[PDB]
């Protein structure tokens, strides 16, 4: 619960 | 970890996949330069799942988009009896605990192999694995934690494997219900609340009576005329009126059925 979505690690060249 | 050497064939082109310092695989293209969490081949099928928007009844829509993503996840050549050795040679029995996402791609790879023996060409194991644990973790693990519980688990493998409908209702009842066969309201929540998480995930929980499915249990237990506990038969009988929260299983029968 909060925080059911994240976003995934940056793109990094 | 180990299992990248495996998995990472899943996908080429500008495409790499990539673990998150938490143990939960992201993919990342290096053409347009963003990550997802999504396999690019989930992606791909979800897109698609637009082409069935048109479909006038919700319970069938549902049906004949759970019917494509089982066939891209080869989970109709799945029988419930190979699920179950599956299940077992793993030890998943203690439903309430939680399992992390090695323990998941280990059942998912025993899964694959042996459809892989059993099938020509039609199961590419690394591929199949990866977008099984893709469509788990996007159903049970939304904000990835890294873990769901076993009856999670079992609830979507059994879900949508090719076992004749009353075996699935009669394996996932057993999954909650007491040792003795019986299931008192908490019991069944703990089951309709997995199954929901299916069609939700595909973003037709409005059509299922909405995420919540504590009224789908009342009326449940309404039907059982009120008894504090019921057991495998009345939830067969209950199910054989296609009740609101669960309607696109029986459909997806249906579907399958018909054909494609």
């Amino acid at each position: 619960n909060m925080t059911p979505y994240r976003s995934p690690p940056p793109y990094v060249p | 970890p180990a299992s990248q050497h495996f998995l990472s064939t899943s996908v080429q082109g500008p495409w790499e996949r990539a673990i998150s310092p938490n143990k939960v695989p992201y993919y990342i293209n290096h053409e347009t330069q963003t990550t997802c969490w999504d396999h690019p081949k989930m992606t791909e099928l979800y897109q698609s799942l637009a082409d069935l928007n048109n479909v006038r009844f919700s319970a069938y829509r549902t049906a004949m988009k759970l019917r494509r993503l089982q066939k891209a996840l080869c989970l109709d050549l799945l029988s419930l009896s190979a699920a179950c050795d599956a299940l077992d040679q793993h030890n998943l029995k203690q439903n309430d605990q939680p399992m992390d996402i090695l323990q998941i791609i280990n059942c998912l790879t025993t899964i694959y192999d042996r459809l892989e023996q059993e099938h020509n060409n039609l199961v590419n194991v690394p591929l199949c694995v990866d977008m099984c644990l893709n469509w788990l973790l996007n159903v049970y693990d939304t904000g990835r934690t890294g873990r769901i519980r076993v009856l999670s688990f079992k609830t979507g493998i059994i879900s949508l494997c090719k076992a004749h409908l009353e075996d699935k209702y009669r394996y996932l009842f057993k999954q909650v219900a007491s040792s003795t066969g019986f299931c008192d309201q908490r019991r069944l929540g703990l089951l309709l609340h997995d199954s929901i998480q299916i069609p939700r995930q595909l973003g037709e929980v409005a059509s299922f009576g909405g995420s919540n499915i504590e009224p789908s249990v009342r009326s449940c237990f309404q039907f059982a005329n009120n008894k504090p506990e019921i057991e495998a038969a009345l939830f067969l009988d209950w199910m054989r009126l296609e009740p609101q929260s669960m309607v696109w299983l029986p459909v997806l029968h249906r579907v399958a059925a018909a054909e494609t």
